[PDB]
């Protein structure tokens, strides 16, 4: 059922904030699946910003592991913020909203925040962990996503990540892909500090009603020019970047598996070894048929154009 | 060439299924006489090998096949064609013969055209089997250079859409589960 | 201002007539900006000419028509001479034939078929061209080719109708052939994903019956 994902369950989720099993694991949220309006909306947005960075407010739920995002909706930011914060006026129409929607229907409350990084990647600076590290004392069932709109042009498809802290004094384990980006020199100093304080979510969709019409519409009216060459993955950047992460990891894993030849009785070791081995495989197959799909689109107009008779 | 190899097979066949365990001396010569014409010299190496000495006291034919076979494998053509030329061929070893000279001559002028950008016009005579001047002409018409002065020879070196959608279909479904 | 001229002219032709619309013809070879000329030929007084007397310039108006330059050059007995602007507008106009069937035109079939001795020149009658919109492309010189990306099209003695219904309806062929090859894919990948399902039916099928058994 497609559009199981949109009914919601007020008693179930009084029953998982109570429950807080969170709270017995710090991975416990794992996925992060966002509705196709959400994910429109924060796009356009992160975009109207410019190259100036803006946030806004997500509203969602959670299921087992994964954390759920449907709505988001900016606050007053009087002169670009200039009070402390990107809030200034914010539950004046923040709660006001929240009333509307459980007036006019909209009863999912506050899942997470979105924030901007025009032109610089997405991941969580200092102030982002700060942030986010209070979110998930308050609210626990807090998510920080990160969007970027210079490079959702760039690369084509929209660069998002979804991200979530660790406690004061609480060590990630050694298991951790940490896939490569491409972090501007003002940046990197920052990013390298605080790189280790916070996980990424796995974030999907779900296709939906929702996503049927806006994708098949859109999609119609403007991809007359159906071509747009073909392939944006022609840029190396990205390509070159995850293969060489991919390298990366895969040497890591040999170095262990080298020194944990010698150790004889170590379980753990070979099972984080061999799940290093299998992300990094189903990291090259998804890049293999991303490739291969647009390879065949390729193919078939072009040989449709060029000599059909 | 597909007729020599349908015999070629047939041939094979009737050797594995000999009654007596040998196969008539016509089968052995027309078994040898396939396999040099495919240049195939280890299975023609090793049928000789095969065949009992008997047979070859009684038939000197088809030790004069071996030795065209044996001129073959040192790859002296001006001595394979006067083996080849040299030895009367029966009926059913004239024709197959003749076939092997063929298959020797455009084999050799693939080779020299190849591996041979200028070539001593008396080289290619003797590697062609043929003397030196209508050989000249011979390659003229084939729209090659020939020096008189230095007489050297330059020869000049010479998927469906279905098919396609096929194959990447299969990236596809091998990329899926 | 070239087709507000036509229609002008179109709107005399339908009154004055005979030598002064031959003339007027003429005037029409001469100056610059008409590329056009079916719909001059379908007005009723040049068919008026047609049974006239005077056949040189209707002769000349169909080779424009339809005729290239070096139908031109056979017909100098039988055409009225012609001017520096109405031989360049020819030229013009069999460079658009020659782009319209091969989209990259050597050197050598240009100095060929317009009687073009100097190559100077075949620059300035390449450029007067494309300045003038007619033809959109590149020149390659160390190839000596042109390259031509769009061109403009000539009129149809009725008789191209035929190839034009062939080509659409080859296009619509293809086009049909390519959506059944698409469909026919589409129902390999559900084929394919239906053997997915089957096959990991029959491992949990296989795992609680184990499970059952234990
Ligand atoms: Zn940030």
């Amino acid at each position: 059922s497609i559009d199981e994902i949109y009914k919601y369950d007020k008693k179930q989720q009084q029953e998982i904030l109570a429950a807080k099993p969170w709270t017995k694991d710090h991975h416990y949220f794992k996925y992060c699946k966002i509705s196709a309006l959400a994910l429109l909306k924060m796009v356009m947005h992160a975009r109207s910003g410019g190259n100036l960075e803006v946030m806004g407010l997500m509203l969602g739920k959670v299921d087992g592991e994964t954390m759920i995002i449907m709505d988001s909706f900016a606050l007053p930011v009087e002169g670009t913020e200039t009070r402390v914060n990107a809030q200034a006026a914010a539950y004046e129409y923040m709660a006001a909203y929240i009333e509307n929607a459980k007036q006019v229907g909209r009863l999912e409350n506050a899942i997470g925040w979105y924030a901007s990084h025009p032109g610089y990647g997405c991941w969580l600076s200092g102030i982002d962990v700060s942030t986010q590290m209070l979110n998930q004392q308050f609210q626990e069932p807090f998510v920080a996503v990160v969007i970027d709109p210079t490079r959702t042009i760039s690369a084509g498809k929209v660069n998002l990540g979804a991200f979530r802290t660790y406690p004061k004094g609480y060590k990630p384990p050694d298991e951790g892909p940490s896939e490569y980006q491409t972090i501007p020199l003002n940046k990197i100093e920052d990013f390298g500090v605080h790189c280790k304080q916070y996980y990424a979510l796995e974030v999907s969709y779900f296709k939906s009603s929702l996503d049927r019409k806006l994708l098949e519409l859109l999609w119609n009216k403007y991809w007359v020019n159906t071509l747009s060459s073909s392939s944006l993955l022609t840029n190396a950047d990205y390509t070159t970047g995850q293969v060489f992460d991919l390298s990366e990891k895969l040497e890591q894993s040999e170095a262990q598996l080298g020194r944990g030849s010698f150790m004889l009785g170590l379980e753990t070791h070979d099972r984080k070894s061999e799940d290093k081995l299998a992300k990094a495989t189903r990291d090259s197959c998804k890049t293999t048929i991303e490739a291969i799909h647009g390879l065949m689109s390729q193919v078939i107009k072009d040989k449709l154009f060029n000599q059909i008779n | 060439a597909f007729s020599f190899k349908k015999l070629l097979d047939q041939c094979e066949n009737q050797e594995l299924e000999a009654p007596g365990g040998i196969a008539t001396p016509p089968v052995y010569g027309q078994l040898l006489a396939l396999y040099l014409l495919h240049n195939d010299m280890n299975n023609a190496r090793y049928l000789w090998k095969r065949i009992p000495p008997a047979i070859k006291s009684a038939n000197s034919e088809l030790g004069g096949i071996w030795s065209v076979g044996q001129r073959i494998w040192q790859r002296d053509f001006p001595g394979i064609y006067t083996t080849i030329n040299a030895h009367q061929w029966s009926e059913t070893v004239q024709p197959i013969m003749e076939a092997l000279r063929d298959a020797t001559r455009r084999r050799a002028f693939a080779l020299v055209s190849q591996a041979y950008t200028s070539i001593i016009a008396d080289d290619f005579a003797a590697f062609v089997g043929l003397p030196v001047e209508e050989a000249v002409k011979g390659i003229l018409e084939q729209g090659w250079q020939a020096d008189s002065t230095t007489r050297m020879v330059l020869p000049r070196k010479p998927i469906p859409n279905e098919q396609q959608l096929a194959r990447l279909t299969d990236y596809v479904a091998f990329l899926e589960n | 201002p070239s087709s507000n001229l036509l229609e002008q002219f179109i709107l005399l032709a339908k009154g004055t007539s005979g030598s002064a619309l031959t003339a007027l013809i003429s005037q029409v070879l001469e100056a610059p900006g008409v590329y056009v000329f079916g719909e001059l030929l379908e007005l009723a007084n040049v068919q008026e000419l047609a049974e006239g007397a005077n056949a040189a310039y209707l002769q000349l108006l169909n080779l424009f028509a339809y005729g290239t330059y070096p139908d031109y050059i056979a017909n100098k007995e039988s055409l009225p001479e012609l001017s520096t602007a109405q031989q360049n507008k020819l030229k013009h106009l069999t460079i658009v034939s020659l782009a319209s069937r091969m989209k990259c035109i050597p050197y050598s079939v240009l100095l060929k078929d317009l009687e073009m001795r100097n190559l100077r020149e075949l620059e300035d009658l390449i450029i007067e061209a494309v300045y003038t919109d007619i033809i959109q492309g590149k020149l390659d010189q160390r190839n000596q080719l042109l390259e031509v990306d769009f061109c403009i099209g000539r009129d149809i003695r009725k008789k191209d109708i035929n190839n034009i219904v062939k080509t659409l309806h080859e296009w619509c062929d293809g086009c049909e052939a390519v959506l059944l090859g698409i469909e026919q894919q589409v129902l390999r990948a559900n084929q394919y994903k239906e053997n997915h399902n089957r096959t990991q039916q029959q491992v949990e099928a296989e795992v609680t019956n184990i499970k059952k058994t234990l």
